[PDB]
């Protein structure tokens, strides 16, 4: 938290069945 | 500290400034209206200097009772600049010949 | 009829004021402003496809009999000579009388040009045009 | 006789509009047409061989008493300062009040200078002029 | 005194034609036209020599005042916005009225510019400026 | 009521002054002033920054009626022909003749033009305008 | 413009020889002379 | 008069097209050549003996107000730095805009330079000073 | 004044013939015919004491406003590309207009230079500059 | 019309960032690039069968009128006698107003004429004259 | 407005200073520099790999209204005949006319010209056009 | 203002005289000195050192209304062919009207070019442009 440094319109939907994620969100 | 010092100044100079303008009690016939407008002339000569972003003259308001007045308004400051980070990756690909 | 109830406003309802001071005796006041549009024209069609604002341009004169004191002049608003580039950025404000509530307001009005006029048997009268930063209106 | 009979358009009956809305206590209105109207002469001959076209122009001027309330800058059309940067293209209208019947239509106007005039013992009068981008008949 | 006697013409005599078809509350018609002339000077002397026609320039200007129906726009000898284009050349005659006989005619006007004017209390007025090919009078 | 209350100048009781000295029958007198005024513009706003001054100018003009004896040129001041390469700098007043008090000043005149203008059944009247080199306020 | 303003009913006299009882009220010309802002800043 | 019956092109009624589509806001479309024709001089006689043509040289000019978007870079033609040499011929067409009949074809070109300016309160520009090979035109 | 009695050549009283046919709206020619003139010196004397000629350098230039068709590449007189190979030599006359007697004539010009110019609203221009083997004329 | 809908660029609507800082106050700004472009030409054939590209002729001019302070020499960018030496590489950027998007860029400018003018009366202008090693841009 | 809170020079607040003391009557003086740059192009690129300089070169130009007395001669500066070679090197600066303060200095200059026109009804001028080595400044 | 006290020299205040002759109905003198001065530049450092003189190129051009007898070429100062010849050198001076001081002169003038021009209605023009061998003066 101090200041530091480190190193289209047409919108698209998906859904199905895999691995990871929260239920239904 | 820095953000405190810009602060100091800025009230400062605008303490100073309605001295002149009202503080020097010439009448009470200049009402509220007029120092509403004085200090939205004096935002935009600060916006000017762009000492401050930009201010909302809509959420400006006075109110006035026998010799006193009070005021409301906001400002926004200018905005700080904290923290990057990047991402690097490394690829490779084939020079050919 | 009354003053509060009339729709329009008038030079008898309307009082003008500069640096928090009103201004004694003023005959006129027009304000006169520019944006210097322009059309964008085409090879192809012959009418613009739409307009663009250009430039800013502000004037206003004002017109005022010449008080005996506390004109322009002596008030320090206006001045002869070498003394102008010592002045300041000055504001002007029109303010209803009634409710002392500002209409419109000319931020930071600077001089441009002074007209004075003396006759025989006639009243003495002034003229001054300024430009300004920009004019704006809030309640 | 009556405004049912009557063969010439007054401004009695006239209305005047502005997006969706009638305007009050408008004095007058000018709208000026060309079309850059060119002449093609020659060697061989004195007269033009035929008149052409080349560039249209048009403007609305639109003359107003200035309200106590609502009036250009109040309402949010041309006005003054930065704000001129955000106003949107508008449409004018003029219209019959008997029968509300639209007159004529332009299209998609923007502000080109604003004239505000303060005179003693006057009226306060205003004179916006608009460019815009089409006419229409309708109706 | 009478009609067929005067020796002058008259607004009260003359009517305007377009197209075939009586103009309809014509307010007045003015028509200028220049020829350019230039004098042919020398070094040796101080007055030229001889004249010398350069160029043909027509002018017609029309006030009307705007009929309910049937104007110009209406008509369709003008026209509002991208539609001149599409419209024909058109010939404008003076004919007197007791034996509808040509006084002039100007051959083949095409508009220049459009004037309109809207007022309170007051008469909606037009006005069309037209350029021709030839202007021409026979019987 | 007096002119020892009135609060406005008037020609009544202003005078006017040449080199130490009073004019006879003067009937007017302009004086216009100005600065260059010009304004900053920018890419990337559409306003002036600031205003600035950069030439002043001033003309003082003064109609008078031809004197009988001591005009203009009788008197020695602007005249005609080869005299006025030898009419040195002179200053002009403004004065209320009721107290004797200096209004202004018009410091280092000089001439411009001379009009006179004589007509039948009229008084003879003149006219001549002068650049200065200032304007001072004084009492 | 000397006095904010005056009433114009609230005048009463009385008189009776060299002596004459004025009663009269003025506004005053006040004034100003206090401010208090809140400044705020947002975002 | 209307748009079928002229017999000139005015800039109304020209389309300028370019990698097969049209342009917005396009000014000037100069198309310049000079076949080198130098006759052959002979000693013997003061005058050349058939004129011959020695090199073909073709630039085709086209100015532009700078679009926000499809700019001409945006439309791959102009490039900035070594990437011009990843470019290929352009081609380029000026067609009946009444009717999309190809008036003339540039059949292979690319670019001289691409000049622009920004100036104060006033609209930028694009310019392209392109060279080609060869022009021609079917129909 | 008259056609039949004026003493000078304007643009109205000729024509400009190529190949048999009146050029239509063109707006001017203009011819430069320079012999190359140059005089001969000598050591001792400071002066040239003839002159010779050197080239016929003879050329036509002509600018027209471009026909909706049958302009010369179209009609075929200018050229593109390798075209300007197979079109062989033209001849050129200007006309006097009533008798069209010729003026003067240019024995088989060749194109140099071939322009056309598109440019906002305007009419389309058009440029050819030629060079000739011989003026010559016959009464 | 308003800015969050306009197609054109204007000098209202960029910003010149230079070294991550806006210039005040500039006049115009203006940019050659020219590839040398050159046709090839052949024995045989007339017309030339490809262009080449040559050398990167890329230049940006910057006028401005003098800020009282922190100027370009002041601040660090131009420079004077042996101080050029030291002022290593600086880069430019042109920049969209509102969201301060890039619009182009120049990757290490170098300066080639600076000119300082002073005249009677006016403002103070400047004028540099820079070379950069490549105009890039992102979106 | 004022003086000292203006932030751009105008010719009002500078004053001209050379051989150590103020000039009257100056009206421009414009410093003009060309550090050569020329970037090194190279075979087997496009563009330049480093813009590096290739000779200094510094004018200043100082143009003036003849005095009757203290001109360039009299001062010292301009000269007539081979007495220049008697000349030494001349020193000239640009100073803050409000504080004294100077702005930029040239320290070693020689004139090239010194150019004088004598025209009917019109001011006399002097104008030298100074080169000089180098430029410099402080506080 | 006067003569006897204005600062600046004028067209009116000063004579030409041309071998103990004043010059009669001139029009304007203009005389150019350049002493070719050139900086000495060096291998490893960009700017030179000093500045030298090369070559002294002084000239005077003399331009006059035609007097209509004793003008250049009649009263024996320029001539025609071999007269030039014989025309030994001339001496020009430059004369303050009044008291006849020297301002400036020119030990030795030689003639260049010599133009008359006539021309349709105006007054006859005659140009002559001089080169000298030294400019002094004395006081």
């Amino acid at each position: 938290t101090r200041p530091h440094a480190s190193i289209s319109e047409k919108v698209f939907c998906l859904i199905g069945q895999a691995e990871g994620g929260e239920p239904n969100t | 500290m820095a953000v405190g010092e810009a602060n100091d100044f800025l009230v400062s100079e605008l303490k100073v400034q309605l001295e002149d303008q009202f503080i020097g009690t010439r009448t009470i016939n200049t009402s509220a209206s007029i120092i509403k407008d004085f200090i939205q002339s004096y935002l935009g000569r600060k916006k000017r200097d762009n000492e401050i972003q930009d201010f909302p003259a809509e959420d400006v308001q006075v109110i006035v009772e026998g010799n006193e007045a009070r005021i409301s308004m906001t400002v926004y400051p200018i905005r700080s600049f904290k923290k990057i980070s990047v991402s690097l990756v490394y690829k490779q690909q084939t020079l050919q010949a | 009829a009354s003053e509060a109830k009339q729709t329009v406003h008038t030079g008898n309802t309307v009082l003008l004021m500069i640096k928090g001071k009103p201004v004694g005796r003023a005959q006129s006041a027009s304000g006169q402003r520019e944006y210097g549009t322009t059309g964008v024209y085409e090879i192809g069609s012959i009418m613009p496809q739409e307009h663009v604002y250009l430039r800013y341009e502000g004037t206003i004169t004002v017109e005022r009999l010449r008080m005996k004191k506390e004109n322009f002049a002596d008030l320090g608003y206006a001045s002869l000579g070498e003394e102008i580039l010592k002045k300041d950025i000055i504001d002007i404000l029109v303010v209803d009388n009634l409710t002392k509530q500002v209409i419109i307001s000319y931020h930071g009005c600077s001089a441009n040009n002074y007209n004075e006029t003396w006759q025989t048997n006639e009243i003495v009268t002034e003229e001054i045009e300024f430009s300004y930063l920009t004019a704006s209106d809030k309640a």
